[PDB]
């Protein structure tokens, strides 16, 4: 309603943080991008189950290389575009403030 | 021990010219039943992968799994990385998508690639260049990821040989932005 | 490996300090620290600390209440002294495990 | 400002899990920190269960981890002790604390919950 | 251009069927190193759904088993970064034709 | 602006890259975005702000 969404109206869908990594990526694969979806944003996972979680999203985003944002995960492992291309952050890794 | 090929996309040998490579004078030494469950998959999808992948390992206990493929994507080898991670399965890449290089890897992984180091074919490179007795050489790159490494690497390579290499000039421009300054 | 206050009933007065004597067996100070807290409760309220680290100001307190000492002594001055102090106070560590209550001298009025 | 809540089911019908439910209100719940399980008898003395923090480090009694649980419950992200046995005459108080780490600042403190074990 | 040189893999030569007997061998050679170092081979579990437990004897040892490989005399052995220590290579060039052509090999 | 293929159609169907993948992420890195309620939402070619 603030930038105006005339020519494209939004549907917004979202999914739990699943602790089983292999079944949160199969939900990703069947249910987000096949409502052919144009962004995954996943923040870091407050529950210390696994904290790799968002590697999962990363790389069946980069199979299609849409581009996927985080929105609290700071890892710096992500930091890398040759294996995480489609990754995007909000929020800089602990790698910056050694600048 | 036991084997796990996975052929998606792929025409080129057949499943009995497969399981024929199985020689069993290869199988002289290892007395152990080594089950070399070779699958063709008309199709490569990420979710029918790691469900076949599962119920294989469920049936046959897989040791390890070469997957090779014609596809063109390196997104595979990265999937087969976090199952290797995950699952504490190896696999090795061979053909197609997994042909290319992987830059690099989680520790926890238990996985094996073909394709080699940047640094590798830099020596061969740099060394082949040598052979032709091309000593005069000037160094260009873009901002592709892994540059500081092969820069680094490079350097180093200049630094420590007796030929004498002549770095006239090395540069990491983008062609994407200003024009003018690339050609200048 | 015992951790005591002195004394359950001493004689408090208006005006003068009140010495609290937390004996704690184990050596409290770690790198030039000593992890004391000072807190007060009645029976069935809920706690609140009243003091931490024995020389560090609390918000909401002024300096009457203050911590003295080192490792296996430590000593609760209250400069000066209120009326309303009848409660039970608790002093307890905070180097590692164990995690052990002080005694929990409860102040009684004269 | 910042306010907390602990409740339980207190007392049912005998050989049950008591499961005690503290949540906090009016701020983040996992950010950094501590939260401790504090256990008073009536003779006016303490002693300490339990700690876990967002960085998920927790420790515990080695002789009292036999029958305590620390559960999650993610809507609002409150914390559940559950424990074997619940009775009425070893009436004792529980609290449930978050606090500044190193079980140095007792920053917030517990209003008290009646729990037995006899 | 023609005359650019570049290197890849031998997709003549080292051919996807000659790749398939390498790994074939690489793994067999783990396997036997890895059963006659530690008298058998563990048995990981029957579920990807199970839990993160990592045996008495973890994979960090057949990972090391699957460091120390070499098949057919080809030290097919891979380092710390699990590239292979001798991998077959080759030196392509652009001809007249603008095609690729095999003018350079490397081996051992 | 583009001509797009829209987003593919389940995991299932397509061996194939998305091709407003790349535009898509190019328009993203070119999208400067002023409403900052965090302060400047500015971020360099890496990936991050
Ligand atoms: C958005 O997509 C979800 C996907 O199942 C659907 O349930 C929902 O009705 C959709 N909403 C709109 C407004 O299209
Ligand atoms: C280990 O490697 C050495 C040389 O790298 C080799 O001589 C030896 O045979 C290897 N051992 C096994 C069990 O493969
Ligand atoms: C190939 O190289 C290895 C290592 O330098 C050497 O031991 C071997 O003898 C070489 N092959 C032949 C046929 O000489
Ligand atoms: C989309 O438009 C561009 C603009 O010229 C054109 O080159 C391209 O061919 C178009 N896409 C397709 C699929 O034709
Ligand atoms: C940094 O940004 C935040 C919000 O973007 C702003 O509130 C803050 O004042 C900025 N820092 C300085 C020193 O101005």
């Amino acid at each position: 309603k603030r930038h105006g969404s005339w020519k494209i109206q939004l549907n917004a869908t979202s999914v739990t943080h699943k602790p089983n990594a292999i079944q949160m990526a199969l939900s990703v694969c069947e249910d987000l991008i096949s409502s052919q979806v144009y962004a995954i944003l996943v923040s870091h996972p407050p529950t210390p189950n696994d904290h790799f979680t968002p590697t999962p999203v990363s790389y069946t985003a980069g199979f299609y290389r849409i581009p996927v944002l985080g929105l609290t995960t700071r890892m710096s492992i992500y930091s890398d575009k040759s294996i995480h291309l489609s990754f995007l952050r909000t929020v800089p890794p602990y790698s910056h403030q050694s600048s | 021990l036991n084997i796990a090929v996975l052929l998606g996309h792929s025409h080129d040998v057949t499943e009995r010219e497969l399981r024929n490579l199985w020689g069993p004078e290869q199988a002289t030494g290892l007395p152990l039943d080594v089950n070399v469950v070779a699958l063709l998959m008309n199709r490569t999808d990420p979710k029918s992968l790691i469900t076949h992948v599962c119920d294989l390992m469920s049936g046959a206990r897989i040791h390890g799994l070469v997957f090779g493929d014609d596809t063109d994507q390196e997104a595979v080898a990265q999937m087969l990385d976090f199952i290797s991670s995950q699952t504490f399965i190896p696999i090795l890449g061979i053909h197609g998508g997994a042909s290319m290089i992987m830059a690099d890897k989680d520790p926890t992984s238990t996985f094996f690639q073909f394709g080699a180091s940047i640094q590798q074919q830099a020596t061969v490179m740099l060394k082949i260049m040598q052979d032709y007795d091309w000593h005069v050489f000037s160094l260009v790159t873009t901002i592709f990821p892994g540059y500081r490494d092969f820069i680094s690497f490079i350097k180093t390579t200049v630094d420590n040989s007796f030929v004498g290499w002549d770095m006239q000039n090395v540069i990491t421009l983008d062609t994407s932005f200003e024009d003018a300054k690339t050609q200048v | 490996i015992v951790l005591t206050q002195s004394p359950a009933s001493l004689a408090v007065s208006l005006g003068q300090r009140a010495t609290i004597s937390c004996k704690a067996s184990q050596s409290v100070d770690y790198d030039g620290n000593s992890y004391m807290n000072w807190y007060q409760q009645k029976p069935g309220q809920p706690p609140k600390l009243l003091i931490y680290a024995a020389s560090n100001l609390e918000s909401g307190i002024p300096a009457r209440f203050s911590g003295s000492g080192s490792g296996t002594d430590f000593t609760l001055n209250i400069h000066p002294v209120e009326e309303e102090d009848a409660a039970t106070y608790y002093c307890q560590q905070g180097n590692e495990d164990p995690p052990t209550f002080g005694g929990g001298t409860k102040l009684e009025i004269k | 400002d910042v306010q907390l809540q602990e409740s339980g089911p207190g007392l049912v019908k005998p050989s049950q899990s008591l499961s005690l439910t503290c949540t906090v209100t009016g701020y983040s719940i996992t950010s950094d920190y501590a939260w401790n399980w504090i256990r008073q008898f009536p003779g006016n003395k303490l002693e300490w269960m339990g700690y876990i923090s967002y960085s998920g480090s927790t420790g515990y009694n080695p002789s009292l981890k036999s029958r305590i649980s620390i559960t999650r419950d993610t809507s609002k992200n409150q914390f559940f002790l559950q424990l074997n046995s619940v009775t009425t005459e070893d009436t004792a108080t529980y609290y449930c604390a978050r606090l500044y780490y190193g079980f140095y600042g007792m920053d917030y403190w517990g209003q008290g919950t009646s729990v037995t074990v006899s | 251009p023609s005359g650019l040189i570049s290197v890849s893999y031998d997709d003549w030569d080292y051919s996807l069927e000659a790749r398939v007997r390498d790994g074939l061998g690489i793994l067999t050679t783990a396997a036997s190193s890895m059963l006659e170092k530690f008298s058998y081979i563990p048995e990981a579990k029957a579920s990807c759904y199970g839990q993160a437990e990592k045996p008495e004897t973890p994979l960090h040892t057949l990972h090391q088993f699957m460091v120390n490989v070499t098949w057919d005399g080809k030290d097919l052995s891979f380092t710390e970064e699990g590239y292979q220590v001798h991998p077959r290579l080759v030196v392509i060039v652009l001809n007249k034709d603008r095609e690729w052509e095999k003018v350079g090999k490397w081996e051992n | 602006k583009e001509n797009i293929t829209d987003p593919p159609r389940g995991c299932v169907g397509n061996t194939n890259i998305w091709k407003t993948g790349p535009l898509f992420k190019r328009v993203l890195m070119s999208s400067k975005y002023a409403d900052g309620v965090t302060g400047r939402v500015e971020f360099n070619e890496d990936g991050d702000r």
